[PDB]
C-alpha cells in the first residue's frame, strides 16, 4: 500500500501535471492507453508504481490524480490530448468561469461552487486506497485558482482527512512569464492560509527554471512546455523513491523528518543536476563528483537565493542511475572541504543520501540530454527566506496604496485578511532569522 | 505507566480533533462573512442604480 | 466559451462598430455570409467569444445595433458585411441632446433594446460582459448609450461593462453642445463602467493630418485608425496564446482603483522590433491626445502581432522601461505586460497595439472641462437640457465628478514608494 493522490489545481498545476504523468508513464513503461505489458498482476498488485497508479481489471493503469480548474480551456486539452484515455473523465473537473487572477474568486466566489464536487471526486480515490499516505498538490502561487482554490481545498482536506500528509509543489511568480500584476497579493494570501495545512512544500521559482533553460539548454525564450519538462524531472526525482524499489532507496518521509525542524519551517530548496543539452552531453559523461558539485552551484537551484549567505538545517541527496555509495561519500568529502556549507549550531552536519538505480528518462523531443546519473538535493537553508522577502516587498509597494485591493473587497474580502496575511509572512521571515542565530 | 500511556494517546486524539474542529469552524465563519460582504456590496450597487431610476422619473416629471 | 455581447449606439457607435466587425471577421476568416473560409484554426478556437454559431456553420456576430434615428442601420445593412448581422438585433427610433437620449427618447426605446440584450445573453454559456461603441458628443450614443449601461449594469451587476468611447474635438465636429454631452457621459462612465478606451477624435485628426498628411481628413480616415486599434486591443480575447485573456482579467490587471479606468490606446506603425517599441510609446502614436511624459503609467498592456523574435520583444520592452523608468509608477511592480500573437492585421507584417492607464489622461479630461465651463457660466444652450426636465445641479455634479477624476489621476501621479 502507501498510495499517494496527486491534485493538480489551476493552469500551472494542470499543465505541470501533464508533464509529470507523461514522464511517469515513460519511466514505468505505461502506454498512452494505460496498458503496461510488464505488469503481470492484472487488475492489481502491491508494486512500487502502484503508489501512483491504480489498475483496472482490463489492465489499465490510471493515475491517482484529480485535475481541477475553474475554467475548461486547459483541462480540455487533457481530455483531447495524447493521454486522454489514461484518465477517467471524473478525474478531470472544470468549472465555467475562472478566478480571473483573483484569489477571492478562487477561494470564495467561484471556488465554493465546485469544492464539494472536487472533494467527492477525491473521496472516490481515497476509497480505492488500502493505506493512503497523503496528497501531493500542484498549483501556482500567482493564479486566482492556484492560490484561492488551493487554499480552500487544503483547508477542506485538513477537515476531511485529519492530519494525513499534504505536500505541495508551488510555482513562485517570475516577471518573465507572469500573467497578472496582482500575483504578489495572491501569493501572500495563499501562503498565509495554507501554512498550517501543509506539511512540506517545494517552491519552484519560474525565474530559476527560466534561467536554467536559457543558460543550460540554449533555449532563447522558454515556454511553459520548456519549464514544465524540467520541472517534471525535479518532481520525478523527488517522487522516485515512492515509485521505485531499491536496497539503497530511502523513503521521502525519512527525508521529511530531517527537512522539517519546526512545522512552519517546511520549505526545502531543491537543486537538480545535470541539466545539459544533447549537443553538450555527447562524449562528455558527468561523474558522481561532477553532478554532486553542481548541487552547490546556486545557478542550479529551483529557487533563487544565496545559500552561501545563509545557514543549513538539513542537506539531502537523492541520486538516480549509475551511482554507488562509495562515489557519493568521496564526492561529499571533497565538497565539504572546498565549499561554504555552514550548519546552524543545533543540527548535525551529515548528508542524508538516497540512491535509486532506475536511470532518468527524457520525453521524446525534449531538450534535456539523456544521462546515466542525476541528483536532486533537498536542503533546508535559511536562504530560502529571501524568496519570501522579495515577494513581501512587492506586496508592500502595492498594498500601501491599496492598489487593486477593490477587486478583492468587491468579492467579499476585507482589508484585515490582507494585513493578517502579511503579518504571518512577516513572522515567517522572522522565524527563518531566529532559527539561524546561534544558541546561548 | 499504563495510566500515562493512555493519557498520551488521548491527548493526541484530543489535539487532532480540536485542530479539525477549529479548521471547520474557521472556514465556516470565513465563508459566511464573505457572503454577507459580497451581498452588501451588490445590494449597495443596486440601491444606487435604483436611485438613478427615481431621478429619471423626477426628471420626466419636471418636464410636465 | 466565454461570450462577449457587443452593443453599438448612435451614429458614431454604429460606424466604428461595423468597421470593427469588418476587420475581425476578415481576420477570423468569416465572409459576409457567415461562412468560414480560413487557413489557420487559431481563427476558430475562440471564435465563440464574439460570434454566435448558426446552422450551416454560419457565424453570426453577437451584436445589437441601436439608434434613435432610422437610416443609420440602413447604411449598415447595405454596408460591407451588412448581412452578417442578425436582423432582429436591429433596434431603431424615429437629436444631439444628451437629455433626450438618456431621459426622454432613449427611455422610450431602451426596454426594446434590453429585450434583445436578454435574448443574446440568455443563450450564453458564461457571459463575460458587454462592450459598447459610441460617441460621447452626440445624443444617442452619448445619452442613450450611458442609459443602456445603467440599465444593463442594474440587470447584470456581476458582468464586466466595457466601452469604446469616442471623445469630441472641435477639430472634427462643430456642434457646440459637445462639451456638455461629453461631460454628462463621462459622469456616467466614471460610475458605471469597468473599462473605457478613450478614442479621441482630436488625436485621430492630429494623426491623420500630421502623420498621414491627410489635409482634409474624413470620418472614413479617422475610423480606419479606430478599427486598427480596436482590432489590436481585442487580440488577446479572440486568439489562443500564452496568456488567454478576458474582460475581467483585463479590468483586474489594468484598473488599480475603480474610477481610474480610462485607457490610452496606442498603435504602431502609423518596421524593426525596437522601432515598434519606441513608436508605440511615442506621443504621436496615441489615440488619446495626451503626452505620456506629462504623467505616469499606472499599468500597461502591449500586444505584438506578426512574426517576430519574441526574445527580441522581451528585451526591447525591458529596454524601454529602464530608459523611461520615471514614467512608470514605482509602487506597482511589473506593471507592464506584453502579449504576442502571430496573425497580423490586414496589410501589416507586424504591428504593436498599446493599452495604457496613464495619469496623463487627465489632459484629455482637462480639455473638455475647459470647453464645458466656457459655456456653463454663460448658461448657454442650457434650455435644450432644462427643457427636458433636467436641473442645473446635474450639470454642476457631472462637472464636479469629472474634476474629481482628474485630481485623483494627479494624486497617483504624485504618490511615491518611500
Ligand atoms: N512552470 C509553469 N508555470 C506556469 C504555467 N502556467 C502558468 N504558470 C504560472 O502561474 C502563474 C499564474 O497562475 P495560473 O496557474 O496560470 O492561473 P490559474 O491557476 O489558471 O488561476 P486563474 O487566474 O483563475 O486562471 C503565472 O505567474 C505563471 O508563471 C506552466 O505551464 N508552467
Ligand atoms: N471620431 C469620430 N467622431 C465622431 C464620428 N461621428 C460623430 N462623431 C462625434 O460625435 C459628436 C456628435 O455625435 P453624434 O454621432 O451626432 O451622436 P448621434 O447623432 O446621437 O448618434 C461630434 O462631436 C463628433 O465629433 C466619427 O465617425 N468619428
Ligand atoms: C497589468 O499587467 C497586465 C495587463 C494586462 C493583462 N491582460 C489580462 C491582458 N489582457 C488583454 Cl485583453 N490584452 C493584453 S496584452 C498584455 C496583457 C493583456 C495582464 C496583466
Ligand atoms: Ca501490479
Ligand atoms: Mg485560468
Amino acid at each position: 500500500m502507501r498510495e499517494c493522490i496527486s491534485i493538480h489545481v489551476g493552469q500551472a498545476g494542470v499543465q505541470i501535471g501533464n508533464a509529470c504523468w507523461e514522464l511517469y508513464c515513460l519511466e514505468h513503461g505505461i502506454q498512452p492507453d494505460g496498458q503496461m505489458p510488464s505488469d503481470k498482476t492484472i487488475g492489481g498488485g502491491d508494486d512500487s508504481f502502484n503508489t501512483f497508479f491504480s489498475e483496472t481489471g482490463a489492465g489499465k493503469h490510471v493515475p491517482r490524480a484529480v485535475f481541477v480548474d475553474l475554467e475548461p480551456t486547459v483541462i480540455d486539452e487533457v481530455r483531447t490530448g495524447t493521454y486522454r484515455q489514461l484518465f477517467h473523465p471524473e478525474q478531470l473537473i472544470t468549472g465555467k468561469e475562472d478566478a480571473a487572477n483573483n484569489y477571492a474568486r478562487g477561494h470564495y466566489t467561484i471556488g465554493k461552487e465546485i469544492i464539494d464536487l472536487v472533494l467527492d471526486r477525491i473521496r472516490k480515490l481515497a476509497d480505492q486506497c488500502t493505506g493512503l499516505q497523503g496528497f501531493l498538490v500542484f498549483h501556482s502561487f500567482g493564479g486566482g485558482t492556484g492560490s484561492g482554490f488551493t487554499s480552500l481545498l487544503m483547508e477542506r482536506l485538513s477537515v476531511d482527512y485529519g492530519k494525513k500528509s499534504k505536500l505541495e509543489f508551488s510555482i513562485y511568480p517570475a516577471p518573465q512569464v507572469s500573467t497578472a500584476v496582482v500575483e504578489p497579493y495572491n501569493s501572500i494570501l495563499t501562503t498565509h492560509t495554507t501554512l498550517e495545512h501543509s506539511d512540506c512544500a517545494f517552491m519552484v521559482d519560474n525565474e530559476a527554471i527560466y534561467d536554467i533553460c536559457r543558460r543550460n539548454l540554449d533555449i532563447e525564450r522558454p515556454t511553459y512546455t520548456n519549464l514544465n519538462r524540467l520541472i517534471s524531472q525535479i518532481v520525478s526525482s523527488i517522487t522516485a523513491s515512492l515509485r521505485f524499489d531499491g536496497a539503497l532507496n530511502v523513503d521521502l518521509t525519512e527525508f521529511q523528518t530531517n527537512l522539517v525542524p519546526y512545522p512552519r519551517i517546511h520549505f526545502p530548496l531543491a537543486t537538480y543536476a545535470p541539466v545539459i543539452s544533447a549537443e553538450k552531453a555527447y562524449h562528455e559523461q558527468l561523474s558522481v563528483a561532477e553532478i554532486t558539485n553542481a548541487c552547490f552551484e546556486p545557478a542550479n537551484q529551483m529557487v533563487k537565493c544565496d545559500p552561501r549567505h545563509g545557514k543549513y538545517m538539513a542537506c539531502c541527496l537523492l541520486y538516480r542511475g549509475d551511482v554507488v555509495p562509495k562515489d557519493v561519500n568521496a564526492a561529499i568529502a571533497t565538497i565539504k572541504t572546498k565549499r561554504s556549507i555552514q550548519f546552524v549550531d543545533w543540527c548535525p552536519t551529515g548528508f542524508k543520501v538516497g540512491i535509486n538505480y532506475q536511470p532518468p528518462t527524457v520525453v521524446p523531443g525534449g531538450d534535456l540530454a539523456k544521462v546515466q546519473r542525476a541528483v536532486c538535493m533537498l536542503s533546508n537553508t535559511t536562504a530560502i527566506a529571501e524568496a519570501w522577502a522579495r515577494l513581501d516587498h512587492k506586496f508592500d509597494l502595492m498594498y500601501a496604496k491599496r492598489a487593486f485591493v477593490h477587486w478583492y473587497v468587491g468579492e467579499g474580502m476585507e482589508e484585515g485578511e490582507f494585513s493578517e496575511a502579511r503579518e504571518d509572512m512577516a513572522a515567517l521571515e522572522k522565524d527563518y532569522e531566529e532559527v539561524g542565530v546561534d544558541s546561548v | 505507566k499504563r495510566e500515562h500511556e493512555r493519557e498520551v494517546i488521548q491527548k493526541a486524539i484530543e489535539e487532532n480533533n480540536n485542530f479539525i474542529k477549529m479548521a471547520k469552524e474557521k472556514l465556516a465563519q470565513k465563508m459566511e462573512s464573505n457572503k454577507e460582504n459580497r451581498e452588501a456590496h451588490l445590494a449597495a450597487m443596486l440601491e444606487r442604480l435604483q436611485e438613478k431610476d427615481k431621478h429619471a422619473e423626477e426628471v420626466r416629471k419636471n418636464k410636465e | 466559451m466565454r461570450e462577449i455581447v457587443h452593443i453599438q449606439a448612435g451614429q458614431c457607435g454604429n460606424q466604428i462598430g461595423a468597421k470593427f466587425w469588418e476587420v475581425i471577421s476578415d481576420e477570423h476568416g468569416i465572409d459576409p455570409t457567415g461562412s468560414y473560409h480560413g487557413d489557420s484554426d487559431l481563427q476558430l478556437e475562440r471564435i465563440n467569444v464574439y460570434y454566435n454559431e448558426a446552422t450551416g456553420n454560419k457565424y453570426v456576430p453577437r451584436a445589437i445595433l441601436v439608434d434613435l434615428e432610422p437610416g443609420t442601420m440602413d447604411s449598415v445593412r447595405s454596408g460591407p458585411f451588412g448581412q452578417i448581422f442578425r436582423p432582429d438585433n436591429f433596434v431603431f427610433g424615429q437629436g444631439n441632446n444628451w437629455a433626450k437620449g438618456h431621459y426622454t427618447e432613449g427611455a422610450e426605446l431602451v426596454d426594446s433594446v434590453l429585450d434583445v440584450v436578454r435574448k443574446e445573453s440568455e443563450s450564453c454559456d458564461c457571459l463575460q460582459g458587454f462592450q459598447l461603441t459610441h460617441s460621447l458628443g452626440g445624443g444617442t450614443g452619448s445619452g442613450m448609450g450611458t442609459l443602456l449601461i445603467s440599465k444593463i449594469r442594474e440587470e447584470y451587476p456581476d458582468r464586466i461593462m466595457n466601452t469604446f468611447s469616442v471623445m469630441p474635438s472641435p477639430k472634427v465636429s462643430d456642434t457646440v453642445v459637445e462639451p456638455y454631452n461629453a461631460t454628462l457621459s463621462v459622469h456616467q462612465l466614471v460610475e458605471n463602467t469597468d473599462e473605457t478606451y478613450c478614442i479621441d477624435n482630436e488625436a485621430l485628426y492630429d494623426i491623420c493630418f500630421r502623420t498621414l498628411k491627410l489635409t482634409t481628413p474624413t470620418y472614413g480616415d479617422l475610423n480606419h485608425l479606430v478599427s486598427a486599434t480596436m482590432s489590436g486591443v481585442t487580440t488577446c480575447l479572440r486568439f489562443p496564446g500564452q496568456l488567454n485573456a478576458d474582460l475581467r482579467k483585463l479590468a483586474v490587471n489594468m484598473v488599480p482603483f475603480p474610477r481610474l479606468h480610462f485607457f490610452m490606446p496606442g498603435f504602431a506603425p502609423l518596421l524593426t522590433v525596437p522601432e515598434l517599441t519606441q513608436q508605440m510609446f511615442d506621443s504621436k502614436n496615441m489615440m488619446a491626445a495626451c503626452d505620456p511624459r506629462h504623467g505616469r503609467y499606472l499599468t500597461v498592456a502591449a500586444i505584438f502581432r506578426g512574426r517576430m523574435s519574441m526574445k527580441e520583444v522581451d528585451e526591447q520592452m525591458l529596454n524601454v522601461q529602464n530608459k523611461n523608468s520615471s514614467y512608470f509608477v514605482e509602487w506597482i511592480p511589473n506593471n507592464v505586460k506584453t502579449a504576442v500573437c502571430d496573425i497580423p492585421p490586414r496589410g501589416l507584417k507586424m504591428s504593436a497595439t498599446f493599452i495604457g492607464n496613464s495619469t496623463a489622461i487627465q489632459e484629455l479630461f482637462k480639455r473638455i472641462s475647459e470647453q464645458f465651463t466656457a459655456m456653463f457660466r454663460r448658461k448657454a444652450f442650457l434650455h435644450w437640457y432644462t427643457g427636458e426636465g433636467m436641473d442645473e445641479m446635474e450639470f454642476t455634479e457631472a462637472e464636479s465628478n469629472m474634476n474629481d477624476l482628474v485630481s485623483e489621476y494627479q494624486q497617483y501621479q504624485d504618490a511615491t514608494a518611500d
